[PDB]
């Protein structure tokens, strides 16, 4: 057994169970950002076909997938151990899943713990702070060109039906 | 024998009020809803209050 | 250790503790559950999660809610204080008469005695209801199964039984009303109150009551069974006694076991029954016995699933049963109280090797004859009477006398009987039946033998009816 | 949002407008009528064709007796 | 909304796998973005299995699932007396808005032992047979069981109708607020039903919770519990309620269906195990209570419609293990014209006498017994003949008695009449009489004592029982009346 | 919006809609498809993937093929111009009388009329087929469920009923041939053609045909109920018509639901029978009604699966009904024609006053006597074909006669029977039996009543015997 690091995000299983591993891995040593970043970099460095979807053939087998993606951490220069967990997604086919696993991981720094608004809100963007919708108040109360095709129009809708909804 | 005649007159006035009410409602609401957002500030006036939510809910 | 609700799919609460996952069975207490939320760990599901069963009804819960493990399985009050008190499963006074002052707690699991402790040869538990004892000579520690027509004063009999032995021989009783109708436990309750067997002025009402009525989780209701066991274990070992464990219904328990299984994701075998139906049974039944310290004689009320008993479980159950109470509404209908089915209420233990050979013979002779009379009814039914021998007549009458002699007045139900019940010292009983069999009274009215207590008293009643 | 009452204004306006131009189905046009006319007949069927602006009265008689 | 909302994780089958809301209560009814409600049954790892009460054309995925943050409660009051509502308790009657503006958490405990108090009360249904042989009580539960159109409903209806007099029966615990749970009952059927009720306007003291098949399954499922809540209410308002759960058969179906959709283990006979518990908890919620608590009642009439002999069917079996007795109705008998249908022999009231009127005990005791005897030998012969006179009488009589337990549909009765007429037969009076003319008698007589001996009827009623004197009169009345009825 | 076929597993086409999804029940048209491949959106599986159901065949499909969502469920023609036009389920003809043309279009789902819309009374529909009237006297607007042997006299009856009533009846009729074997519909058609009730100079015939046979892939079969309803709802309300509605076999629909469930990633309920079953019912049955703007007066053939009703489906079914005619295969087996189960030729629009008692009682007597005759069979089982107490013999005979008197020639199956069907309008019917009951005829002999209409004719037939 081990220390179990459940930092906000956390995929709540669902194949960032590695992420949860790695949240405790990351957290151990706090190579948090490094690896967080490793992962970004990696992220498309992999995710493009470029040797990578070729290597994401099934048909190439971990005979040497273990010897070329893995040895793409070798092929790359990342891997402070970040390949090793690759080599696991490697069997565990999670490579195709990874962005999201990274997402969950990241989000970014304190960004690790974001938030985007909704109900009557129009607004897109994360929240890194403690108490909030101070900032959101001051986020709206920033610009005023603004959208409502970036979220809620309270307009068609909220109460646009309601009177109707009474009759 | 009397009562039934009375209930018809009342019942018709009720039924007609609703049958106007929905059509009047749809006709009004389909008319003036077409305006409104030209004043984007039906939008702002609530961002105003919605901000008095964003503040004054927590 | 605290765990977090990770999943609630019904009362399967999957809890993730990032903190120790103790052994299975551990009662966990949910933090944030203002009514005692026992979770019994059911699985260590793996990856910091355990599968639990709420032993209670769920609500309000949030995924993540904090649960603090009680670090042991469910522990319950054990001790005298239960006698004349109704506890629920968790032990909590569903007497609703404030708490019960115990100190001795027990985790409700317990085990089968380990082999050496086996008092190797059981010995008759004396029912003292002549007939009962006779035809089913129970074994101290024995499992008695009760097949039976409900509420005949089923309960009356039971009450009476408790009375008859557990008073007489100072034993104790447990009634674990499992899955029962709250109403029926209620009825009973007052009935005991009424009987005085429950005394409210004494919590040494010869029965401790535990009820786990049909409204708890099946397992929970099921576990009321363990609870009762745990208590009875207290009285046997600790109180050195013959505890009587009156159980209603072991079936309902059974169903309950099976009920969780599915949900437990199990493949619960035949009839849907838990595959572990047997193990459940075994382990509990094996908990029941006669220790050297005493007996837990288990009197198990038996609901007739599918009006059948070959329903694999009862069928199995038979293995555990050793004395069978088949109650006879027919015997009742004849006004005969005892209303027992005689020739089916039997005890395996019945032997001459065992339970006296005399007793035995008398019994077998009796059974035989009772059956023989039984035959003759059939004959006579069609053939009138005294188209046949007077030996048949004699026997008929004797049988009938014996029959009547089986009828045993009843002791609190002066209200029903207009008589007072009586208890019968064994030997005179054996003797008793033999004597009648020996037809040594053949000039006394048989109606005398009706609602007789011990055979002398039957002689006494004989006299009075003989004017 | 914030406009509570300024919306209600927008709704209010047309209610008066129609009333102060009453005629046919009110800006609805014939379409309301076509339904109405059937509906009014149907309701007559539920009470039969007994006139509702009349007051009824009759006499009533006697039969065989003993 | 920072978060007061979640996104529909997946949808299909009106089962919304719900992303977010984890904060969520347990057993929260939630609100979907469509104004539709759903219920979060399973807050399972990554989603909430939320049953959709509407249609998933309406819904779409990622849809905002807004907390309602609420476990269902139901509006409560008694202004539903005089109302047909849907399962939540929303007008469906089309009477405009309801009146039960008190609300009550549906989640209500079954009464404790001490809260409970046994029965000593009858309660009547006017069904001669029923009230006689399984003399009606309050606070109870009783399975009404029989096949499709046993007038199944008819049977119940006439009982409801019977309660009219009871709501006219100003003893308050002899005034009954009636609760009709319609499970999976087409609106048309219901429309009829209602139509009866309307006519009967029993409806004034009555909630009709009407869950037609259309209702989403949990709704249908839920409804009884809801109904149940409402009756417990009455019970707790020292008021005496009658809930008819008609029919759990449909409920179960739905519930399983639900389970399965929830991809959850159902159980035995393909049905969930704790559908027993479901009901158990439901029925545990019905009671006869200590008076101290207003000691109201919730009398439960569950209905299960047999498919015959499939009582073995898990749920009937369940119910059997639960019940306070069962009313077996014998359709065959019905066809024989024996209406009431009843398979009496299998019908049972486990309780019996506490729910019985002494009155009834006086006439019935013997009869129950007589019928028993009668019945086996009733079954005997009829081979274009029978044999000894003794028994022949029993048969004759018996046959009469059979009529006596009969009753046409739309004909609930008062106990005094009932006892009365029974008294006649019991007293060996009309066993002379021949069967069509029994029926004829019965009427004639009945209207007669009502007419004439309303005095006496008054007495009997008054005493709550026949008195030897009332008897003496009755007998006298009867004998002459009988004489007149004949000659 | 557009999708690509991403996966085809049977007629479940899971389409990943490339664009965002469109509502469930959105009818999808596969683009470039062979012809019209309608897929009905069933689930939003997520992944902007839907589980869809092809209604149609899945031969020849690229697992990528582009599909364009119609963005709603079907729009289908509904309008008068359909009657005598046989449409496939998908609205489209199969009359092949060119295109049917309606101006009004529809999502095939439609609503289930409200409690408040409930028209609170229905009054007996009679057929003059004695047995019907008697045993299952229908209500005009009723959902009549013909539980019945397979397509036996079912079909016959239905046709005949149609004849008797739908003719007489000035309102429209709809036949929805559900899971039918095409041939019978061909036939059916031909009868109508022949009769001219399918007027071919009226595409607003008295009868609209929708046929949705087994040969379709499931979805189509599945959906045809919704369709039929939609048309009929149109027909009912708008023109205010009493639609007479044939669904044969709703069972085959049911069968279709049940068939799909697994594949629909669901599991069914028991015995394979779909997990949604009730709601499925609720929604269909409740979709039909008999409005305040007419009736969908329905005769729906219900195959009694394996002639077993214990069977959940029928078990459910009953609720929705108004009068159930369960034909007794045994009776049929007695050669009897009408071949009914009389005791289960029933009506919830029967109970003492829901038919009224003459009939009821007459029937109760009747029912009694036959049942009793069954009871007596038991005696006979020991004792013989002419043995018992005589009275009993009378009653037996009466039952045997009655039985026969219930047999009636068939117009439709005059071909088979050799004698054309009859009408005994109700009074003469009730009376008819009442007389026999009166033992009036007793002197008469039973088989003279076999295959008769009016009771006199049976008497006549007795003379014809000797």
């Amino acid at each position: 057994f081990a220390k179990l690091v459940r930092p906000p995000v956390q995929i709540y299983g669902i194949e960032g169970r590695y992420a949860t591993a790695l949240y405790s891995a990351a957290s151990k040593q706090n190579k948090l950002e490094q690896v967080e970043k490793e992962l970004l970099r990696v992220g498309q460095i992999l995710k493009e076909p470029k040797m990578a979807a070729s290597l994401l053939n099934p048909y190439v087998k971990r005979s040497v997938k273990v010897k070329s993606l893995s040895d793409m951490t070798a092929k790359e220069k990342f891997s402070p151990l970040t390949s090793n967990l690759i080599n696991l997604l490697a069997e565990n086919g999670r490579l195709t899943n990874t962005p999201a696993v990274i997402s969950a991981f990241s989000t970014m720094m304190s960004v690790h713990r974001g938030e985007v608004p909704c109900t009557v809100t129009t607004a897109s963007a994360l929240d890194e702070t403690t108490l909030t919708e101070l900032k959101t108040v001051l986020k709206s109360f920033l610009s005023k060109g603004q959208v409502l095709k970036l979220e809620v129009k309270i307009d068609p809708s909220i109460m646009g039906g309601m009177i109707v909804r009474i009759g | 024998e009397v009562k039934n005649r009375l209930d018809y007159h009342i019942s018709v006035q009720n039924m007609m009020r609703q049958k106007e009410q929905e059509h009047m409602i749809n006709w009004v609401e389909k008319r003036v809803v077409q305006s409104i957002s030209a004043q984007q500030e039906k939008e702002t006036i609530a961002k105003c209050i919605a901000d008095l939510k964003l503040l004054s809910k927590k | 250790t605290t765990g977090r609700i990770v999943a609630v799919i019904g009362a399967v609460v999957d809890v993730q503790f990032d903190e120790g996952l103790p052994p299975i069975l551990n009662a966990l207490e949910v933090q944030g559950r203002e009514t005692r939320l026992v979770l019994e760990v059911a699985q260590h599901l793996g990856e910091s999660t355990v599968r639990t069963i709420a032993m209670d009804g769920t609500e309000g819960l949030v995924r993540g809610q904090k649960v603090l493990d009680s670090g042991a399985p469910i522990r319950i009050p054990v001790g005298p204080e239960t006698l004349g008190r109704i506890m629920n499963v968790i032990g909590e006074p569903i007497d609703e008469r404030g708490p019960i002052k115990t100190k001795q707690f027990a985790a409700i699991h317990a085990e089968a005695p380990e082999f050496v402790e086996m008092s190797v040869e059981q010995e008759i538990l004396v029912t003292g209801i002549k007939v009962v004892d006779l035809l089913a000579p129970y074994a101290k520690g024995g499992k008695i199964g009760l097949f039976g027509g409900a509420g005949v004063g089923k309960t009356v009999l039971i009450m009476e039984l408790i009375n008859n032995v557990a008073k007489a021989h100072g034993g104790y009783s447990v009634f674990a009303g499992v899955g029962e109708r709250t109403r029926e436990g209620n009825d009973l309750y007052h009935e005991m109150i009424e009987s005085g067997v429950i005394n409210l002025k004494d919590a040494t009402s010869k029965v401790a009551l535990v009820y786990g009525q049909m409204n708890e989780p099946p397992g929970a209701r099921a576990r009321v069974a363990l609870t009762g066991l745990t208590v009875a274990e207290y009285f046997r070992d600790q109180e050195g006694q013959d505890v009587l464990l009156f159980i209603d219904n072991i079936f309902r328990f059974t169903q309950a076991g099976s009920e969780v299984s599915a949900l437990l994701g199990r493949i619960p075998s035949a009839v849907g029954y838990q595959p572990t139906l047997a193990t459940d049974m075994g382990t509990m039944q094996e908990r029941i016995t006669t220790t050297k310290k005493g007996s837990i004689t288990s009197v198990q009320a038996i609901y007739v699933p599918a009006d059948d008993l070959t329903d694999p479980a009862p069928a199995t159950t038979f293995a555990h049963l050793d004395a069978t109470t088949v109650l006879s509404r027919a015997i009742a209908e004849l006004g005969i109280y005892p209303a027992v089915d005689p020739l089916d209420s039997t005890s395996r233990i019945m032997d001459p090797n065992i339970v006296g050979s005399e007793h035995y013979d008398v019994a077998r002779g009796v059974q035989k004859i009772l059956q023989d009379y039984k035959s003759l009814q059939d004959i006579i039914a069609i053939l009138g009477m005294d188209e046949l021998s007077e030996e048949d007549k004699l026997t008929v009458s004797r049988a009938r006398k014996i029959q009547r002699f089986l009828s045993q007045p009843f002791q609190v139900a002066e209200v029903f009987t207009g008589h007072l019940g009586k208890l019968v010292p064994l030997k005179e009983t054996i003797k008793g039946f033999q004597q009648i069999l020996a037809g040594e009274y053949d000039h006394l009215p048989e109606q005398a033998f009706y609602m007789v207590g011990p055979i002398e008293e039957a002689v006494a009643k004989a006299d009075k009816l003989a004017e | 949002l914030d406009p509570v009452q300024k919306l209600f204004v927008d709704k209010i306006r047309e209610y008066r407008t129609k009333r102060q131009t009453s005629g046919g189905p009110v800006d609805a046009g014939p379409e309301y009528q076509q339904d109405l006319d059937r509906e009014l007949f149907k309701l007559k069927q539920m009470y039969g064709k007994a006139d509702m602006n009349t007051f009824p009265n009759f006499t009533f008689e006697d039969p065989k007796f003993e | 909304d920072l978060e007061e909302t979640g996104r529909v994780l997946s949808i299909g089958d009106g089962i919304a796998r719900v992303h977010g809301l984890r904060n969520v209560q347990a057993e929260e009814m939630v609100e979907f973005s469509s104004g539709l409600k759903g219920m979060s049954l399973n807050l399972e790892p990554d989603n909430v299995g939320v049953v959709v009460f509407g249609n998933d054309k309406l819904i779409k995925e990622g849809d905002i699932v807004k907390r309602t943050g609420a476990i269902v409660d139901v509006p409560v009051g008694e202004e539903l007396l005089g109302r047909v509502v849907d399962a939540l308790g929303n007008a469906i009657d089309g009477k405009g808005p309801i009146g039960s503006k008190a609300r009550r958490r549906v989640g209500l405990k079954a009464p404790g032992i001490i809260p409970r108090i046994s029965v000593r009360e009858p309660m009547q249904t006017g069904i001669k047979a029923v009230d006689s042989l399984v003399p009606i009580g309050r606070g109870q539960r009783e399975l009404i069981i029989g096949d499709r159109q046993t007038g199944k409903t008819s049977i119940a209806i006439d009982t409801i109708i019977n309660q009219k007099r009871f709501n006219d029966g100003t003893d308050e615990k002899k005034k009954l607020y009636c609760i009709y749970v319609a499970i999976g009952q087409k609106r048309s059927t219901v429309a009829q039903l209602v139509k009866r009720l309307t006519d009967a306007d029993a409806m004034k003291y009555t909630i009709v919770v009407s869950a037609t098949a259309s209702d989403a399954a949990p709704l249908q499922y839920l409804a009884p519990y809801s109904g149940c809540s409402m009756g417990e209410y009455f019970r707790d308002n020292g008021k005496h309620a009658l809930i008819i759960y008609d029919d759990l058969s449909k409920q179960a179906v739905a519930y399983r269906q639900m389970s399965l959709l929830l991809r959850r283990p159902p159980g035995r006979e393909a049905y969930p195990g704790d559908v027993f518990y479901l009901h158990s908890r439901l029925l545990e919620r019905a009671a006869k209570m200590n008076d101290a608590f207003g000691g109201g009642s919730l009398t439960a009439l569950p209905v299960i419609e047999t498919q015959a002999g499939d009582v073995s069917a898990y749920i009937p079996t369940n119910v059997i293990s639960i019940t306070d007795g069962q009313i077996f109705l014998e359709t065959e008998l019905f066809y024989k014209g024996i209406r009431p249908a009843i398979n009496v022999g299998l019908s049972v009231s486990r309780v019996g006498s506490a729910a019985q009127t002494r009155a009834m005990k006086q006439v019935a005791g013997t009869m129950k017994l007589e019928l028993a005897q009668y019945r086996e030998v009733a079954a005997f012969a009829q081979f274009g003949s029978d044999l000894d006179a003794a028994t022949q009488q029993l048969l004759s009589r018996g046959v009469r008695l059979t009529e006596l337990l009969k009753q046409g549909q739309y004909s609930p009765m008062a106990i005094e009449e009932q006892v009365a007429v029974i008294y006649a037969g019991v007293r060996g009076y009309l066993d002379k009489l021949e069967p069509s003319k029994i029926t004829k008698f019965e009427n004639a007589f009945l209207s007669h004592v009502i007419s004439q001996h309303q005095a006496l009827l008054g007495k009997i009623r008054t005493d709550g029982k026949i008195s030897e004197e009332s008897d003496a009169k009755l007998k006298e009345i009867v004998t002459n009346f009988l004489a007149g009825f004949e000659a």
